[PDB]
RNA sequence: AUCGAAUCGCCACCUACAAGACUGGAGCUUGCUCCCUCGAAGGCGCCAAGUAUAUUCAUGAUCACAAGACA
RNA sequence: CGACGUCGCUUUUUGAUCCUUCGAUGUCGGCUCUUCCUAACCUAGCGCCGCAGAAGACGCUAAGGGUUGGAUUGUUCACCCACUGACAGGGAACGUGAGCUGGGUUUAGACCGUCGUGAGACAGGUUGGUUUUACCCUACUUAGCUGGAAAUUGCGAGAAAAAGAUUAUCCGUGCAAAGCGGACGUCGGGUCGCUUGGGCCUGGCGAGCGGUGGGUAGUACAUGGUACGCUCAUCACC
RNA sequence: UUAGGGAUAUGUGGCGUCAAAACUUAUGGGCUCAUUCUCGAUACGUGAAAAGGGUGUUGGUGGAUACAGUUGGACCCAACCGAAUCCACCGGCCCCGAAAAUGGAUGACGCUUAAGCCCAAUUAGUGAUUGCCCAUUAUUCCUUUGGUAAGGGCGGAAACAAAUGGAGAAAGUGUAGCCCUUCCGAUGUAGAUGUGGCCUGGAGGUUAGGACGAAGCUUAUGGCGUGAGCCUAAGAUGGACCGGCCUCUAGUGCAGAUCUUGGUUGGCGUA
RNA sequence: UCGAACCACCUAGUAGCUGGUUCACAUCGAAGUUUCCCUCAGGAUAGCUGGUGCUAGUAGAAGUAUUGUGCGGUAAAGCAA
RNA sequence: GGCCAGAACCAGCCCUACUGCAUUAUCCUGUCGGGGAUCAAAAUCCGGCGGGCAACGAAGUGCAAGAAUCUUGGGUCUUGG
């Protein structure tokens, strides 16, 4: 991951400034498993690059025993004669995010790891994905319109952390001190935020009256 | 939606004869999706009730009783329907909709959904709107207070067609696929 | 229709890495040219070190 | 330094959080009434640093990867 | 527990069939070794009893672990002796013969009984009777070398990183606060263009933080070998 | 149900991803929750399940009671209290009944405001009766080929040199088909037949080539033919024969018969 | 080399059985059934198919209807016939 | 120029936008009475009687032939010029 030296070299030689690519930042809390995976899947084959953030805060329908069941049997599959070579059960919540997407993508073509690999997935909101921008959400795969309430729903963070994943309580941590710095980063700025609000409503009593009458036709006024 | 069923009547009778110089004629409403229908069951019933057959009768009129004007009412559908298990098995529900086609197909829908009973083995007695005070099940008349009302909860309100997205930023409307 | 990796085959033996649990410490002794006495208790009272003849 | 490339929206106002059986706020009468910023916009950007007194654009000749691209 | 009836499951029995194999798929049992199944013998829990206790019956969840030594028989099977918490039933080409063994079954020698005029016959008895080949590919067991994220290429740019003249233009502290604490100077030259006490290279002096080498004293640490004070020379930041 | 192609429509089956289509359609109605073979989505496929049972939920049928039934007080029996109850039976979905041996299968993922089951629609109480996606099918267009094919033309109309409108026009089974127009069929084992269909050695005729290079041999040498094949180009290949056409003729076309002979070859620098 | 040695020849012995059987396109295109056979892994023989045609191109046409006119004893029904 | 590409028109096809006839009575209205439910009404509902066109963007009911010329629709790299 770390850049060699010969393309370090090169940059400085063509002077390029910092690049990112395109990239979609999708927060999955509360969002269903398969129609979230679905939606990315094809998003992937179009061409998108996507990164999704809080993948321990999916859900899968159905109470959380079944779920945890469904999973312990997915786990007892393995190749007989030599384990290793046999199906690999990943327990970390991205991880079982990235196997739901791989899945539904034709992973064994060129074309489908190149969509599988346009993809990186994260339990809660790494620093580097914090402040690049917006995050989005998928409309037809978030739980509110999708489950009915009454319906009892797995978390998948729950599911993972009783059948192997590890880290629930470091990510539970590092999500709850980024709130928190968020939390005050927003606290803070909000002078900022108010005085460009009040600057927009001092503006239309100095700018001419004409453009006034059409932001009021428009509905910005 | 307007509903799938048309209210029809046919009139029809057995072709003269000289053993049946004027034969006797019958008047029958069905609930069909067309005409074509319309008359497969009118020849059907003249078949089992009148010992008279398709190839050998006349169909006077096929026509469509149109609705009555948009009115919620409670309507008292006669229906029956058959089963290899028990039989032909007669029930009279009640619905609240605002025409007879309309009654009638939800009876329809009803019948197919809880009895699992396809429309060729299904036969309507009677329709008739009823009274507030005739209507005995309280889902059905628990519509008739005169102070109605209640929330609309756990709606799922989709976007017009146009401006349906597939990634919409969290907080606010701005789609960023589309 | 495979060997099954459960099936006793030939190959190295030892020099293998071991975790070995609750080995209890008889004796912590200093250096001989600290204290010559190592090997030499209360009840033996005979002036030897750890190191043997 | 080969190297000519495909990509074509920027931000130090989105880039914090949570709830959709309900988070603008009250009242009691508990589904209505009242108050408000009136509950259906993240901000900019699209050719005069701003809505005016303006201003060089050609012959790259009628489409052709924008013949350029650090906003 | 369950007559008279009746509804099923299982393929650990035989049968029925003849689809595959007759230019051949080595045919019994045992030994050895691994794994799987649960209709659960022991082991872990739990109901129920004509469960006082003790010893037991029945049932539930559960296959993680365990389930023997011998006499006779080629035997599978059977039976007996003995130990035991228990000595549960099965599958894996009736697991397993280029793994073995060859007692049996199934050639050619020979004996007996019965059968046949006879040559000969008998899921009747008996005795004796060659068990071949891996150095290939996979699998498994270990043992070496070595590329590679466009999984060999694109130059195709995504950090579980930092947080700002757009990361450039210092370093600490603080909550992405409010603030607070620090920073080697000076005299020249040369070269290029946000004009801001401009960027870059470089020279002469004087400091500071240091590295190395020599001298010199106390001290620490396992006590030959490093560290620390002071003092010289030198190099670096410069 | 099938000549070589294009376009447009369909059939069966589908429209959450894999995977074209509802970028998860509707401004359609109901039902269902199923914990270790993991509910269900299995036409044919019986390609997997029954008798029996359920106070899971959702529907029907027929009766009975009501100032009830259930509590609480008292005195099995009657009185308080202030609602609707109760008994019998029959469906739908779901659940129990339901135990096998490598880890595994609605095809996989997954799906439960279904992406499950039953019914019903095509942008929806608005104003009319084709939502969308996939064929060697249908319609239509171009081309080929063969017909039990259908027709027309074929007595050169006239005129016209080069320097500076053209070319052809055969009375015809079959060819580079005499030319043009038109219609229909076109797959196929065993098998039959046809081919101015292809190819090989030799003979009778005819017409050519070759020391300025014959045969043979070589090819990222192209061109032509649906094809068998033919022809040209190059050889920094070869060194003396040989091509086309009509007819005749035969020891006349190879991928494989544990085929014959010769050579080679991985195993292998191995045992 | 022996439950009939070896060599050459008759001998390319015979085989209803096994294996093989060399270019292209085009027009058509099956049968596994009947009868007889020491017949049952084979044949003859009809049928199916190709080729050649002949005859005055709707003549003696039809795996189909309608009408008229015949034939029947299976499904049902019956045991009070 | 026998190459590539874009616009024009021409003919033929292939998709569309533009709609009339018939029908509607178990219907539409007004009124009287009943019946209903309210704090009181109204409505749903049943009769008698009087009027009728739910009315052409009324009805998703039967059939539609409406010259893409008037009034310059789209496509043809799916055709040939
Ligand atoms: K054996
Ligand atoms: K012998
Ligand atoms: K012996
Ligand atoms: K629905
Ligand atoms: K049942
Ligand atoms: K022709
Ligand atoms: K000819
Ligand atoms: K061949
Ligand atoms: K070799
Ligand atoms: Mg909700
Ligand atoms: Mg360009
Ligand atoms: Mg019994
Ligand atoms: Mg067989
Ligand atoms: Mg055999
Ligand atoms: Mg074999
Ligand atoms: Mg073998
Ligand atoms: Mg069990
Ligand atoms: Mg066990
Ligand atoms: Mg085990
Ligand atoms: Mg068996
Ligand atoms: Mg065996
Ligand atoms: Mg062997
Ligand atoms: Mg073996
Ligand atoms: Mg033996
Ligand atoms: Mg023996
Ligand atoms: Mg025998
Ligand atoms: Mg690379
Ligand atoms: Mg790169
Ligand atoms: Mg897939
Ligand atoms: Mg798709
Ligand atoms: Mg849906
Ligand atoms: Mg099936
Ligand atoms: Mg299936
Ligand atoms: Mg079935
Ligand atoms: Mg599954
Ligand atoms: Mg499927
Ligand atoms: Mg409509
Ligand atoms: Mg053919
Ligand atoms: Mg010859
Ligand atoms: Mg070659
Ligand atoms: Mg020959
Ligand atoms: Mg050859
Ligand atoms: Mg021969
Ligand atoms: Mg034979
Ligand atoms: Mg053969
Ligand atoms: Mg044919
Ligand atoms: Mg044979
Ligand atoms: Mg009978
Ligand atoms: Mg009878
Ligand atoms: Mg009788
Ligand atoms: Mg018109
Ligand atoms: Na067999
Ligand atoms: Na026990
Ligand atoms: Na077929
Ligand atoms: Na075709
Ligand atoms: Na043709």
């Amino acid at each position: 991951a770390f850049p060699s030296r010969k393309d370090a070299f090169r940059a400085q030689r063509k002077g390029a400034k910092k690049h990112r690519p395109e990239i979609i930042v999708i927060d999955l809390k509360d969002h269903v498993l398969g129609r979230a995976a679905a939606v990315v899947a094809k998003q992937l084959l179009l061409g998108k690059k996507i990164t999704v953030v809080r993948c321990e805060q999916l859900n899968i329908a159905g109470t959380e025993i079944r779920n945890k069941i469904k999973y312990l049997q997915y786990l007892r599959k393995r190749k007989l004669t030599n384990p290793t070579k046999g199906p690999f059960h990943h327990r970390a919540p991205s991880d079982v995010f990235v196997r739901t997407v791989r899945s539904m993508l034709p992973r064994y073509t060129k074309r489908g790891m190149k969509a599988l690999n346009s993809l990186v997935a994260y339990e809660g909101i790494p620093p580097n994905v914090v402040r690049t921008g917006g995050r989005v959400v998928i409309p037809r795969a978030q739980r509110h319109v999708c489950y009915r309430s009454e319906r009892p729903y797995t978390v998948l963070g729950n599911m993972c952390k009783h059948v192997g994943w590890k880290y629930s309580d470091v990510v539970a941590n590092l999500e709850k001190a980024r709130v928190e710095k968020a939390s005050r980063h927003h606290e803070k700025q909000a002078k900022l935020r108010d005085a460009w609000k009040s600057a927009r409503k001092e503006a239309l009593a100095k700018m001419p009256k004409h453009n006034v009458e059409v932001l009021k036709k428009f509905g910005y006024a | 939606v307007k509903p799938h069923l048309r209210h029809y009547q046919v009139v029809g009778r057995e072709s003269p004869s000289e053993k049946n110089p004027e034969p006797t004629v019958y008047k029958f409403e069905v609930f069909a999706p067309n005409f074509v229908v319309a008359k497969s069951r009118f020849w059907r019933m003249m078949r089992v009730k009148n010992k008279v057959k398709a190839t050998h009768g006349d169909v006077l009129s096929c026509k469509v009783v149109k609705d009555a004007k948009l009115v919620a009412r409670n309507y008292l559908v006669d229906i029956a329907y058959y089963s290899q298990r028990c039989g032909y098995t007669r029930m009279v529900k009640e619905f609240r909709d605002v025409s007879k086609t309309g009654a009638v197909s939800q009876a329809y829908h009803d019948l197919a959904s809880r009895h699992r009973a396809r429309y060729h083995n299904i036969e309507v007695l009677n329709v008739k709107s009823i009274p507030d005070h005739e209507v005995k099940h309280l889902s059905i008349a628990q519509y008739h207070a005169p102070n109605l009302s209640f929330p609309l909860l756990q709606r799922r309100t989709k976007a017009t067609r146009k401006d349906r997205a597939i990634f919409v930023k969290k907080n606010t409307k701005r789609a960023v696929v589309a | 229709a495979r060997v099954m990796y459960t099936v006793a085959r030939a190959g190295q033996h030892g020099y293998h890495h071991r975790t070995q649990l609750n080995k209890k410490i008889y004796q912590i002794g200093r250096s001989v040219a600290v204290e010559p006495n190592q090997a030499t208790t209360t009840y033996d009272l005979t002036a030897k070190t750890i190191t043997p003849m």
